[PDB]
């Protein structure tokens, strides 16, 4: 999907 | 404090693009400007200065501030290895905000995003502390080095940056 993380991506 | 401006001066495998600057609301989030402000000056000693946007996904943002590691797994505030989310009072209400990418509540770190684009599904879990006051021109093309992964054509660079006022 959209999301800024910063160790575990998603989707 | 009265509202700090930086600046990023990006290169794209080592050629100039240009100069981007920000200015931080610190008028509302002293403690997440502050921190931006001091990792640009690189004056605790570590900082932005050479370091990539190793995550760009055109239509969305540019992620950026892993001085540590390059790919999304480092980097750290001034405060220490991750501080609070300060507030949620601003909104991701277009192109150009400056915001903070984490790892769920309160692991903020030296990692951000530039959004080219309003990201409203954001608000409220990431702290809004900045924008582009000048060269939103340059983020648009480093949007093209980017893809739908994040992964960049070309290696984005943060080659010089500092405070203007």
């Amino acid at each position: 999907x959209l999301l800024v993380t910063a160790x575990l991506v998603l989707a | 404090m009265v509202n700090p401006t930086v600046f990023f001066d990006i290169a794209v495998d080592g050629e100039p693009l240009g100069r981007v600057s920000f200015e931080l609301f610190a008028d509302k989030v002293p403690k997440t400007a502050e921190n931006f402000r001091a990792l640009s000056t690189g004056e605790k000693g570590f900082g932005y200065k050479g370091s990539c946007f190793h995550r760009i996904i055109p239509g969305f943002m540019c992620q950026g501030g892993d001085f540590t590691r390059h790919n999304g797994t480092g980097g750290k505030s001034i405060y220490g290895e991750k501080f609070e989310d300060e507030n949620f009072i601003l909104k991701h209400t277009g192109p150009g905000i400056l915001s903070m990418a984490n790892a769920g509540p309160n692991t903020n770190g030296s990692q951000f995003f530039i959004c080219t684009a309003k990201t409203e599904w954001l608000d409220g879990k990431h702290v809004v502390f900045g924008k582009v006051k000048e060269g939103m021109n340059i983020v648009e093309a480093m949007e093209r080095f980017g893809s739908r992964n994040g992964k960049t054509s070309k290696k984005i660079t943060i080659a010089d940056c500092g405070q203007l006022e």
